[PDB]
């Protein structure tokens, strides 16, 4: 029972396999079980301006009537410019991570200003933004999608580009708060066997598991590759959906349970 | 290879369990630290210790996820840092917050010889899932910082001599053989507990600058002084960063 | 009138008895007159985990439908561990006060995460958290009970333990905001003539005044003793109720006007 | 007995009414402070003065409680501190916030010779009830800090020579006899106004380190210099902390 | 189209007349089009205490049922005292601007504490305080009227008094958020040909343009003179109304479209 | 005339377009700055550059007002400042935030020789209306600060030699004549683009202390060193502040 776990927590190191096994038996509380986390792509959507953002703002305003939403923003082209300047100077991943956060904050600010008249705030601490998420008149919050790691960012095996960016930031929030759904809003219909902007005979994949994606060695940069490993270790969010936000009503359809785009499963 | 931001910096991580011993362990450590101030430019980072176990016990009983537990444990490391900094205040040492460590350490180490901070990294609610115990703790946070800065060294100060083949305070006490030297890859392949986070071994695999880390006993006066001079007084962990 | 007070405020020292008497004649505005302040014990409740906290969370969720609540948290055993480490080093009360605040913040965070799905936020500035307290869907806030004194903590006559901790922190907030009720949720039915964990023939006290408690030299550490002196000087909250939070429905009963536990009066 | 955190620190509290005199009083005080910078490590704390009386007048007219008035008056002391710090900026002096004074004073006094802060304690909405006038004001805040740090001294700089038996600017002007020396207990038993908070006398009763506090006239150049050297140039208040 | 503007934004200096002309053709989004900004005078109202503030608090509570309000506070006599002390020391306008902000914050705090029981919060970031402004139970926020310039305050041609104070601070917020109305609540019925406290035969002006005010060389310190130049350059708020807040129901009447006081137009 | 708060300060504004060139331009500038640290007390302020144009392009396409665009562009100047500060971290230089620059610059420049900040002023949503492009940008912010502090000088570091009669990279390249010296009033009467904000010319008209500002080419090593010594190596802009 809890008596064995408390004894192990006091006397053993946290690296002890016996303690780790006992902690895994603990109850599982979902903080925000009825919320859906959505990531609005930085390069894929916000950077495209009015033609992409304005229709999505209308879908969000309509969707929040029936769905509790946590809307995270991507970073995009200004972050890529910062990363190339800083990488050329030999600055470490930890410095680049801080620069990237500023770009996701700018994107959340622009989106928040278009949503302010509808009562949707830009927040810090989305998962615990209990008041806006409990009101039918609000039911949504906007947040910056970059993780808070800053200088403590785990670097990649090679290079200085932070490997955990806005896809990981939004996913981990869905995971930590025990949300019911995670939707990535990008500019491609979903996953293809080859790059849709490069190859000619790339076939569409409606559903795939992380294992199958790894086994088939997919050349699809639609999702940050470290997000796939996080998905396999996840306790709450065991599948994600990638949709094309440039198609009118696609986010509305995904929230309604339609199988638009690609579904990526943990197993 | 990325540049070293603060190549002259020495980072020292003090285990939370060393602090948990109170005045009997803290006063000789403070006295040894005072004597080190004119010799090195130090970033002193504190661990969490037993109070993080109590908050994990309550938090797990309430069913809270790993991202909820991470900042709760980090608070304990922050409190140890305020206690240590207060003991060294008369020498010009203070506790600095994570945003200050991340963006303004250089100016703070120009004003004074050492600063104290929390060794926990600010992963918070964005902690990785998998275990119900937060994986990125004090040893990992101290290493990530030391390697990001390109620091001259990282010394881990524990309540034991170094790494043994088994827990020297556990049921297998008699089977515990001291390891004077090891590698991150060798420890990673092992089962059994360690006095360092398992995530530390993972970040050491992708390290860019720190070639070695020494784990020393902070309960034996003089070992920290010796370790900071490169003397072999505990367990040396090779990171797998090859020198020139 | 106000003409004499304004003249005295300009020309006399604030220590002047004439000025002090005139300031005492000023009108009395209650900022949050319909709210009830509750203190959830740190050692007495939150430290006990699921068995104590989960039933209280259900009572809070049910109670906020009819009562505006400001829920403060205690600190408990992790604060006692910090106090013994720091006292052994000879650190002053002012340093210990800052360490204790961190423990009350951890407790407010844990409680807030269990309440987030019900719309109840963890706040800074509870008394002025006007928006959550005005909504029927919310009607409650969680706050950390430690006072903000930090290094400026008034020390006790002897020793370095801060004398104003989470009982004083919650009480002063009830007092400053002119709240209608102050309830201390602990793990004892109330006040006894002797310690209920020590003596065998300790009799229960349903109602007592601060003067009578002092005159009878009570050995009951149920309430921080400096809170009794604050209660005697209070302008708004002239009585407090101590209830056992381990008894199901006790907080609900106290909010309904039932005389469960002990009532301590200023006079 | 608790340890002294900053035993080498000298704390000076400048009365808000001294600042209220403007350039005629501030410029000679600034010039005297400039000359003191190489001699001492100073924490300079400012009081509130007349603007706090105006905000009390409006606030009391609106019926606001004592906890509402406390931070409103404290803001005036903070503004006096920004004015004083700006006058000493060319010497490396700046205003520091209460969180910085509480946790990082040591590093700030290692960088520069003096810093300025608000003397008001952060009691805010948790101010004690009883009086409609906040009891924990600038003299009290300065003393609580000085005694918590175990500072070398605390000097209170007023617009009068020291403590008199009655207000030297009040109706009983002619009955006002100067007190060169007094004790916290003797003043506490007295009725009548004082140029120091009544709460100061209460905290002096439980003091751990500060044995004496001197109240000097900041309108007479040289008195602050002399007081910081321990010379008797105003009223000495004995706290009741007995020396060895 | 947007193609020419994007090319000019990349290749030309921002001072380029061609770029400036193209940027002026961009769409115009109003962030908070249904809100009214009101400035409550510091010296003119709040400094007068209970007799002036209490009736206005009642009007605000009644008015928010039908009007979304952003209520800014002035600074008043404590700021004038700080300005004279600092000016006498030769401190620059940038330092005085920071001192003045503290006085407007004190005034917002006092007003917010009288409004807390009605659900109206004191905020930072009024224009983006989306949640309180979207709820019928709230529909108003209080903010400090000083602009954020601090040390970067543009000084006046002569002297160290900051030329952009709380009238400019509230006006610029109305302008930036695209609000529908800007009302200045002072202690005079409106604009007069001469000073109403000095001259005897000063005639009342119900409506005037900034040009006419400049041409007639008006000696009316009712509005900060730099606000008149900001009004002429404004894109959203092309007129302001000055009302006497000491007359019962005057703010209610102005919100109802009554032409109480003076209307100042940009052209 | 207002007093000079930090008369010994030298302010340098580095254009965002200089930073946009990356390592080829930043590394020689960093090397030149390192050599200047022992010679001057510097406040280094960075501009925004091309990324502010991208955010203006997106922001204007969304129809956002001028007060919405101002903080978005300012963020780019802040990011350039973090990049520059990281390159000088080993010398004790860090990035400081606007509240720290405004109230605590003196203490920070007592600890270390230079600090980096964002040149953008915090006008934010209170930016002036009139143009859809924020008028108070990096040159203006740097000048307002330099003049408020009463700094010894302000040098603007650009990707061009100085001010020409027309854009030297624009369609009228051939008509562009270099101006070695000009006045704020003369430039204000001109039409055509400038490499400095038009608002800079307006604030120079009401300046209290800065008599001249020099615009130099940061792509030519040594010019910044020379400009800080008062040598004429770019365009001198007279502000219209007459000396004694
Ligand atoms: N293989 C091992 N070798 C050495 N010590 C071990 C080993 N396995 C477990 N331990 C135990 O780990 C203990 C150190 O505890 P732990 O590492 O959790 O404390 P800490 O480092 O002070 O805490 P924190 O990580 O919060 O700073 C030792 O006292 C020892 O009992
Ligand atoms: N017994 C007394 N002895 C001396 N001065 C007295 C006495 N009683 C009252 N006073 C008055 O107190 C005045 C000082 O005012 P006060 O102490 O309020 O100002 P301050 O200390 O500058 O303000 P603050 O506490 O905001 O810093 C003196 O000028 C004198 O008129
Ligand atoms: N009259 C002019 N003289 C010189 N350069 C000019 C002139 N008019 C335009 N320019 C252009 O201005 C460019 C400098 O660009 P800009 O001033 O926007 O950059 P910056 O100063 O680095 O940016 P920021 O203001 O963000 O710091 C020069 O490269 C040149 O092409
Ligand atoms: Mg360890
Ligand atoms: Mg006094
Ligand atoms: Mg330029
Ligand atoms: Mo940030
Ligand atoms: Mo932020
Ligand atoms: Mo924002
Ligand atoms: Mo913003
Ligand atoms: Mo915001
Ligand atoms: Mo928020
Ligand atoms: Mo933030
Ligand atoms: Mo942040
Ligand atoms: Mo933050
Ligand atoms: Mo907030
Ligand atoms: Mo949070
Ligand atoms: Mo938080
Ligand atoms: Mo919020
Ligand atoms: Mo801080
Ligand atoms: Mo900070
Ligand atoms: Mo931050
Ligand atoms: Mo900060
Ligand atoms: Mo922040
Ligand atoms: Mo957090
Ligand atoms: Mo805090
Ligand atoms: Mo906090
Ligand atoms: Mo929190
Ligand atoms: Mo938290
Ligand atoms: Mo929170
Ligand atoms: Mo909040
Ligand atoms: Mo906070
Ligand atoms: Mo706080
Ligand atoms: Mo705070
Ligand atoms: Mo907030
Ligand atoms: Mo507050
Ligand atoms: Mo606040
Ligand atoms: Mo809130
Ligand atoms: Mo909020
Ligand atoms: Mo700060
Ligand atoms: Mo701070
Ligand atoms: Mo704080
Ligand atoms: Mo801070
Ligand atoms: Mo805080
Ligand atoms: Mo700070
Ligand atoms: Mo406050
Ligand atoms: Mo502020
Ligand atoms: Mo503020
Ligand atoms: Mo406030
Ligand atoms: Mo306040
Ligand atoms: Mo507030
Ligand atoms: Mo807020
Ligand atoms: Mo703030
Ligand atoms: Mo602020
Ligand atoms: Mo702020
Ligand atoms: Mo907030
Ligand atoms: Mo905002
Ligand atoms: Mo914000
Ligand atoms: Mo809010
Ligand atoms: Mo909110
Ligand atoms: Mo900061
Ligand atoms: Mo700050
Ligand atoms: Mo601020
Ligand atoms: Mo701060
Ligand atoms: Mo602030
Ligand atoms: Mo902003």
């Amino acid at each position: 029972s809890t008596a064995e776990l408390e004894e192990l927590l006091m006397q053993r190191s946290l690296t002890d396999p016996q303690l780790q096994a006992a902690a895994a038996a603990a109850a599982d509380f979902r903080i925000l079980p009825d919320a859906t986390v959505i990531k609005i792509g930085g390069q894929s959507v916000i950077d495209r301006g009015r033609a992409a953002v304005y229709p999505l703002v209308d879908e969000i305003v309509a969707a929040r009537k029936n769905h509790k939403l946590l809307i995270g923003t991507g970073a995009g082209t200004r972050a890529r410019h910062l990363y190339s300047i800083a990488a050329g100077l030999g600055l470490p991943a930890g410095v680049l991570a801080q620069l990237g956060s500023s770009v996701a904050d700018q994107n959340a600010a622009m989106l928040g200003q278009l949503l302010a008249k509808h009562g949707i705030p830009v927040v810090g601490g989305a998962g615990l933004s209990a008041v806006p998420l409990s009101l039918a008149e609000v039911n949504a919050v906007v947040f910056s999608g970059m993780p808070p790691y800053k200088l403590w960012m785990r670097p990649a095996a090679e290079g200085v580009i932070p490997p955990y960016r806005t896809d990981a930031g939004c996913f981990l929030l869905a995971e930590q708060f025990g949300c019911k759904q995670m939707i990535f809003v990008k500019d491609e219909d979903g996953l293809y066997t080859a790059n849709p902007k490069t190859s000619k005979d790339a076939t569409f994949i409606p559903r795939i598991s992380v294992d199958e994606m790894k086994a088939k060695g997919l050349h699809d940069s639609i999702l940050e590759f470290p997000v796939l490993d996080l998905l396999q270790s996840a306790q709450h969010v065991r599948e994600v959906q990638v949709v094309n936000g440039l198609v009118p009503g696609n986010l509305t359809r995904a929230l309604a349970g339609e199988h638009v785009g690609t579904i990526i499963t943990a197993s | 290879r990325p540049i070293r931001l603060l190549p002259w910096l020495q980072v020292v991580k003090i285990g939370g369990r060393v602090m948990d011993r109170g005045a009997d362990a803290i006063l000789p450590l403070v006295e040894e630290l005072r004597k080190l101030l004119p010799e090195h430019r130090l970033l002193i980072l504190t661990g969490a210790g037993v109070r993080a176990r109590h908050v994990f016990s309550v938090g797990l009983d309430l069913g809270l996820p790993v991202g909820s537990l991470a900042p709760l444990a980090a608070s304990e490391a922050g409190q140890n840092g305020h206690i240590l900094a207060a003991m060294l205040a008369s020498e010009g040492v203070s506790y600095v917050e994570h945003p200050t460590v991340a963006d303004q350490l250089a100016i703070h180490l120009s004003a004074t010889r050492a600063v104290v901070g929390s060794a926990f990294p600010p992963y918070h609610h964005h902690e990785f899932p998998g275990s119900r115990i937060p994986p990125h703790r004090a040893d990992t946070g101290a290493f990530l910082l030391a390697d990001a800065f390109g620091a001259a060294g990282l010394t881990i100060v524990e309540n034991v001599d170094g790494i043994y083949t088994a827990d020297p305070n556990g049921p297998d006490r008699g089977q515990a053989r001291f390891l004077p030297e090891t590698s991150a890859t060798d420890l990673a392949k092992s089962e059994g507990p360690l006095p360092v986070d398992r995530a530390l071994l993972d970040v050491m695999a992708t390290a860019r600058h720190i070639e070695r880390v020494q784990v020393v006993n902070g309960l034996v006066p003089g070992r920290l002084t010796a370790a900071l001079r490169g003397e072999h007084v505990g367990t040396l962990i090779r990171t797998g960063v090859r020198p020139a």
